[PDB]
């Protein structure tokens, strides 16, 4: 146990699986719908065009 | 929530000891002493103060509905 | 406002009293339109303003002026319990923000607005 | 992650042009609970 | 064109309650 | 014509049944009405 | 290719998601919160 390399491969895969944060924040604005209601109004203005 | 102006059993005024309690506590009486020094004899009574919890010290600290 | 007599000046909304105005002091008023050499308001135009008065008291707010009343008493507001607490949430959501975005920049700068909003009582 | 990868495919003839439509999946993104109202404005819930 | 009385006047009274 | 009351900052104001439902000053959207005039009286018992 | 809003996740209350898990006991007094409240629910509706 007391050899260095032994100690370093304990250290390093006991704090390998310590660090696991996938999932990033954000800060929302505005209404997340209101790209969804805005490209909705857009196809329904370019399909009236091309009608 | 509130110190109960009569004892349950006997009736007794004990509504206006609980300050005295409170300071001789704080005075470093043990808390029978300090019962016996409130001449709180029957265990009916002691009963009362000793196991009373002052909950209105935690409703108070939510902020006033009306001003 | 101005005074017919003395010239114009500024001043704050709370000088106005409740009370009535008194014969006395409107007489002083009349007298120093006339050494201005000005005239009262029209029966026709008294008339317009308590219209005026009467609508803008009994109209119903819409939703955007609502809130636009509110962001300008909240642009006014120097300080409000509810409100620190929502701003301090706020500047935690961007701190978690920005910390997950690896800025050790900005990080800093919420850190200490934070402390000094913070320390509470 | 599981599955982060639609494809479509369209072997289009209409001059052969075999063409692969597939769209990825990255990163995911939370943030803080949030209200939005009937009037449009938004604020922490 | 006729001249506000004292009565008109106080009908348009505005008080600092009602101006905040 | 009915006074209410903000559940956030405590202010006191009228609503006339056509005005949208919130604080006039600070912009909540939750109030409480106040309390009635009638005369209230209890039994000490 | 954006961030796209694929739904609205209920939070689990007092968790790391949570607005009141940094609150401290004043705010948490002035947000008419229990202090003796634990957690561990949510809230749909
Ligand atoms: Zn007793
Ligand atoms: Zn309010």
């Amino acid at each position: 146990f007391q050899s260095t390399t032994h100690q370093k491969l304990a250290k390093a895969l006991s704090a390998k699986q310590k660090k696991e944060s996938y999932a990033r924040s954000v800060v929302t604005k505005e209404d997340p719908e209101e790209r969804q209601r805005r490209l909705e109004s857009q196809e329904n203005e370019r399909y009236r065009l091309e009608r | 929530m509130i110190i109960p102006v009569r004892c349950f059993s006997c009736g007794k005024v004990v509504g206006d000891k609980w300050d005295a309690y409170l300071r001789l506590l704080e005075e470093g009486k043990q808390e029978g002493d300090a019962l016996d020094e409130l001449k709180l004899k029957r265990y009916c009574c002691r009963r009362m103060v000793l196991t009373h919890v002052d909950l209105i010290e935690k409703f108070l600290r939510y902020n006033p509905l009306e001003k | 406002v101005a005074f017919p007599n003395q010239k114009e000046m500024v001043r704050p909304l709370f000088v106005f009293s409740d009370s009535s105005i008194t014969h006395p002091e409107f007489d002083l008023f009349l007298r120093e339109l006339d050494a201005e050499g000005l005239s009262v308001m029209d029966l026709r135009d008294v008339d317009y303003k308590y219209h005026q008065l009467k609508e803008m008291s009994s109209r119903s707010l819409s939703n955007d002026e609502v809130n636009s009343i509110v962001k300008m008493k909240q642009s006014l507001s120097s300080n409000t319990g509810f409100n620190t607490v929502l701003k301090k949430a706020q500047l935690q959501e961007e701190l978690e923000e920005a910390r997950d975005a690896h800025d050790h920049e900005r990080v800093a700068r919420i850190e200490a607005e934070l402390k000094s909003i913070g320390a509470e009582s | 992650w599981e599955e982060p990868r639609l494809i479509l495919d369209q072997p289009a003839q209409h001059d052969n042009i075999n063409k692969r439509y597939e769209i990825r999946f990255g990163k995911i993104y939370l943030s803080r609970p949030t209200m939005t109202e009937a009037d449009g404005t938004t604020h922490a819930m | 064109s006729k001249p506000a009385t004292l009565s008109d006047i106080n009908k348009i009274i505005f008080g600092r309650t009602a101006m905040s | 014509g009915v006074k209410y009351t903000c559940g956030a900052c405590a202010h006191n104001f009228s609503l006339n049944k056509s005005d949208p439902v919130r604080c006039k000053e600070c912009g909540h959207r939750v109030i409480y009405k106040a309390r009635t005039k009638r005369m209230i009286q209890f039994d000490a018992r | 290719g954006n961030k796209v809003h694929i739904g609205k996740v209920p939070i689990m209350l007092r968790s790391k998601f949570c607005s009141l898990r940094t609150l401290d006991e004043v705010d948490l007094y002035k947000m008419k919160e229990c202090p003796y409240d634990m957690g561990g629910y949510f809230v749909i509706n």
